[PDB]
């Protein structure tokens, strides 16, 4: 189950 | 970070991203948010970005280790899994922190607002998948709560397809089938989630439109594993 | 790590290692040596890639601002890579600190003896990669006198197809192209090398083999992109 | 051009 990745902005 | 300017913190951790320098990153948005200003939208990414590589890191190897620490049942496994833990509970303090003193209470704007309240429901979430003892039920709840206050501040004041609120329902729904043993509501959330963004992309531009199917994509990724 | 088992130390050593948290691995081995008694093959190989690990990271940093920082010639790129740098140089300070303290001079088998040269030698090519100033050229002079020891005594002491003896002449002849800005030397050293390795191939098992054509393999991609 | 990687083991 992914998330937001959120590692990249 | 006391003695530098708030703009070259914000400069130094958009250098630290490029250089994937994630931990100077987080200390240099910690830095910047204790400048006791509100932190504008771009602000708010990179403090999510830094904070979110640094317990992605601490996450994968606490799961490393826990995996090891399950297949041998000395004492060296345990210790080395309780400090890697204790480190991320400590990061995850931090951030709660932040939020805490005073982030959440100064943002009024319902951007600001869902934004900051995801991350808190986000690193309670990170605190419950480590968490055993006496406290594992009160985390879950704050998580829960967080997320939830999210979600109806959300619904009312932003459309289906705003990223953000889309986001927030994706890892909601992950919070509903990791962590609470949720996964009808886990499910049922992310198809209504992905079923009202797909009636609403009719009024986006391409761009915006590229932004929301990202993230749709998403949840139907989830959809497809739990389904 | 004065207060831990030497065992305890190395044995977390390689859960960070496969936990991918290579500052852990790198002061847990700093740890290890620290108790004084000489290193096992084993143990050799657990220091080298936990700061191989750590400083690799921070090269790959330091690259990224020193681009940045020669596109734009504020303080802040400078200083930001200032800080990198002068991390990176803290590491690669500490190494040489334990070769000097005391494992080179303990250090009697030809295996033991050339692996640290070449490990002496690396870190200072990693400091003269950073250095500008008076010391430039006796930090380049430092790194070719370890390289050179090493070469000395895997020539008069070891196979020409043992894989440290092929790893220091690799590294040695990038030292000669990047470094010493002597390409002609760096493709030499390499034909030299890769030739007199696969003349002594069939001597091999088949694990042998596979051990030292993989690093022939290295010596080939580099006069592939120096020829 | 390519050191030794000598990142895992
Ligand atoms: C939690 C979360 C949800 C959505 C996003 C996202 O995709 N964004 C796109 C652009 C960015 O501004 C440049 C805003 C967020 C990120 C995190
Ligand atoms: C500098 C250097 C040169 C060669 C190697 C290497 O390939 N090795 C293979 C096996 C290992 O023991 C298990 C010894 C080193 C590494 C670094
Ligand atoms: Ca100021
Ligand atoms: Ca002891
Ligand atoms: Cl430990
Ligand atoms: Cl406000
Ligand atoms: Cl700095
Ligand atoms: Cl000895």
């Amino acid at each position: 189950a992914g998330s937001i990745p959120g590692r990249r902005s | 970070m006391g003695s530098m300017e708030r703009a070259s913190l914000i400069q130094k951790a958009k250098l630290a991203e490029q250089a994937e320098r994630y931990e100077d990153m987080a200390a240099f948005m910690k830095g910047a948010v204790e400048k006791g200003e509100e932190l504008s939208c771009e602000e708010r990414n990179l403090l999510s970005v830094a904070y979110k590589n640094v317990v992605g890191g601490q996450r994968a190897a606490w799961r490393v280790l826990s995996s090891i620490e399950q297949k041998s049942n000395g004492p060296e496994v345990r210790e080395y899994r309780e400090k890697v833990e204790t480190e991320l509970q400590g990061v995850c303090d931090t951030v709660l922190g932040l939020l805490d003193s005073h982030l959440i209470k100064e943002a009024g704007d319902a951007e600001s607002r869902v934004f900051y309240l995801k991350m808190k429901g986000d690193y309670y979430r990170y605190l419950a998948e480590v968490a055993t003892g006496d406290d594992k039920k009160r985390i879950i709840d704050s998580a829960r709560s967080a997320y939830q206050e999210a979600m109806d501040i959300s619904k009312k004041e932003m459309p289906p397809t705003n990223p953000i609120r889309l986001g927030l329902a994706l890892n909601f729904s992950v919070f509903h089938y990791e962590i609470a043993n949720s996964p009808e509501e886990a499910i049922s959330l992310a198809k209504t989630t992905f079923d009202e963004a797909m009636a609403d992309l009719h009024t986006l531009s391409e761009d915006s439109y590229k932004d929301s199917t990202l993230i749709m994509q998403l949840l139907r990724d989830n959809l497809t594993l739990w389904t």
